[PDB]
RNA sequence: UGGCUCAGCGUGUGCCUACCCUACGCCGGCAGGCGCGGGUAACCCGUUGAACCCCAUUCGUGAUGGGGAUCGGGGAUUGCAAUUAUUCCCCAUGAACGAGGAAUUCCCAGUAAGUGCGGGUCAUAAGCUUGCGUUGAUUAAGUCCCUGCCCUUUGUACACACCGCC
């Protein structure tokens, strides 16, 4: 049974997509098929900010961040629970999960 | 060279941890510096407001 | 902190580095603790910069195309 | 003032640390004539605090099968032992008890389910309520084990256990296991 | 630590030790004297109440299981 | 070893069916025996004078006055029948056993445990079970780690259903 009309990848008008390596298990996955993370994390912990601010020589010192682009095969993506198997109806939508900002 | 034994006061209970209930994780403020506060996992019954010893300053801090 | 204090150093510019290359770019759990303890031990923190090796395009990553099976 | 066992006024004893001040019941509100009360101390959580600690030691001193209901015998052994420690130290027996309880309760331990090196894996500091409970149990087991196959009786063996615990000489079984638990926790940090 | 082989009956070398140094410390009981002087312990109970009759030792408890004595007050 | 001192369930004379619960007096050291009685029962047993425990004695860290297994002799009761000992008593022996590996059971307040007492079985009888009572705690007010259970999603080549199929 054809599970997804998308065929599990973004390849629509192409014929071949150059592969990447899974950042976790180093598996060759097509670039448009692997699940991509872009995490903009604080360079320090959420509880270490207060300690660093005391020892910062600059009073108005902006906090640098970390820019990491992760790529995952669906094996490592499911194993790390970054994606989950969804119902037949719930599979179709492509909206990202809510950010839980408030 | 050596950090001495101190005490900290529980402010709020965060929840159980250890996948057995053998430990509870609570937030503790420092009596020496009330602004200074960490989160510590403790064993045994803990409720709000009680003060307990802490043999070392920082060991672990994770969010459940 | 003890060696720097006894050699006459009071501030630091922390330069973080992960494994880099084609390997992992996320620093391990030791990054947060070592950085936090340096400031809490009575030492100043200035500019923090990243020197993680980020290739344009690296060589082949070790493991094989089927990955590290586990 | 309440004259526990007919003597040993409870208004002069004091707890030398605030972490256990609110969990020991040597205070005047919980100052009782006799360590014997069926006040339903297991009905709800956080109700063993208001139970008098002299009663708590009496509860924990009956174990090992042959002694599981006998409280008259346990109270009379406590009565003998407190008089004995008074005769051997010259201060209030309750002050000896509070010194022993604080100095016996281990302040850290370790408990995990994953892979363990020696005993457990991760070090976790204990609660004040668990401090007291482990302290009383360790003192009772130390007295019982020393008294199991020697001519010294329970009142005397309980006396030297609490006396060596009040000072601290690595001879009390309670402080001996306390140091072992602290060292294991330090290794498992 | 194999067998106590304690003293069922007194001898001169221990009887004098009972008479001179036993009523000098705070806590004297039949168990303490039995382990200290290596006497049996039935002899300990009898000898302690002999010193009670001589009046140089004060009794406090007098229980069937835990009978407790003490030295006289000094000062 | 002696003294002290407090329970609650419940049973008790029978169609066939014979076989009751026992106060008191006397005899014997005991198991027992003999006569007066009572009770078809909140009426008598029975204020069920239980045990544990408590208070005093002796013992004194030894396989000892712990333990009573095995075994000899003797005496009664029930039954027609007691040997392969029915049960009980007395005097004899005093065996392992010094807290028990891997594992494993049960349990949250009048609970575990200690401790005895009724019923069922019974002419004879409880180490069984079913109920009752006394003394009375430690830890815990959590988790899905182990063993499992429920709901949803999901995959399946399973449907005798994973102890499946292959
Ligand atoms: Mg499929
Ligand atoms: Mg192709
Ligand atoms: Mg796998
Ligand atoms: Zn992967």
């Amino acid at each position: 049974t054809k599970k997804r009309r998308n065929n599990g990848r973004a390849k629509k008008g192409r014929g071949h997509v150059q592969p990447i390596r899974c950042t976790n298990c180093a598996r060759c996955v097509p670039k448009d098929k692997a699940i991509k993370k872009f995490v903009i994390r604080n360079i320090v912990e959420a509880a270490a900010v207060r300690d660093i601010s005391e020892a910062s020589v600059f009073d108005a010192y902006v906090l640098p961040k970390l820019y990491v682009k992760l790529h995952y095969c669906v094996s490592c993506a499911i194993h790390s629970k970054v994606v989950r198997n969804r119902s037949r109806e719930a599979r179709k939508d492509r909206t990202p999960p809510p950010r839980f900002r408030p | 060279r050596v950090q001495p034994i101190k005490l900290a006061r529980v402010t709020k209970v965060l929840g159980r941890t250890g996948s057995q209930g053998q430990c509870t994780q609570v937030r503790v403020e420092f009596m020496d510096d009330t602004s200074r506060s960490i989160i510590r996992n403790v064993k045994g019954p803990v409720r709000e407001g009680d003060v307990l010893t802490l043999l070392e300053s920082e060991r672990e801090a994770r969010r459940l | 902190a003890q060696r720097c204090k006894e050699l006459g150093i009071t501030a630091l510019h922390i330069k973080l580095r992960a494994t880099g290359g084609n390997r992992t770019k996320t620093p391990g759990p030791g990054a947060q603790s070592a950085l936090r303890a340096l400031a809490r031990s009575g030492m100043k923190i200035g500019r923090i910069e990243d020197v993680t090796p980020i290739p344009s395009d690296s060589t082949r990553r070790k493991g094989g195309r089927r990955g590290r099976r586990l | 003032d309440i004259k526990l066992f007919g003597k040993w006024s409870t208004d002069d004893v004091q707890i030398n640390d605030i972490s256990l001040q609110d969990y020991i019941a040597v205070k005047e509100k919980y100052a009782k004539y006799l360590p014997h009360s069926a006040g339903r101390y297991a009905a709800k959580r956080f109700r063993k605090a208001q139970c008098p600690i002299v009663e708590r030691l009496t509860n924990s001193m009956m174990m090992h099968g042959r002694n599981n209901g006998k409280k008259l015998m346990t109270v009379r052994i406590v009565k003998h032992a407190f008089e004995i420690i008074h005769l051997l130290t010259g201060e209030n027996p309750l002050q000896v008890l509070v010194n022993a309880i604080i100095n016996s309760g281990p302040r850290e331990d370790s408990t995990r389910i994953g892979r363990a090196g020696t005993v457990r894996r991760q070090a976790v500091d204990v609660s004040p309520l668990r401090r007291v409970n482990q302290a009383i149990w360790l003192l009772c087991t130390g007295a019982r084990e020393a008294a199991f196959r020697n001519i010294k009786t329970i009142a005397e063996c309980l006396a030297d256990e609490l006396i060596n615990a009040a000072k601290g000489s690595s001879n009390s079984y309670a402080i001996k296991k306390k140091d072992e638990l602290e060292r294991v926790a330090k290794s498992n940090r | 630590r194999d067998k106590l082989n304690n003293l069922v009956l007194f001898d001169k070398a221990t009887y004098d030790k009972l008479c001179k140094e036993v009523p000098n410390y705070k806590l004297i009981t039949p168990a303490v004297v039995s382990e200290r002087l290596k006497i049996r312990g039935s002899l300990a109970r009898a000898a302690l109440q002999e010193l009670l009759s001589k009046g140089l030792i004060k009794l406090v408890s007098k229980h069937r299981a835990q009978v407790i004595y003490t030295r006289n007050t000094k000062g």
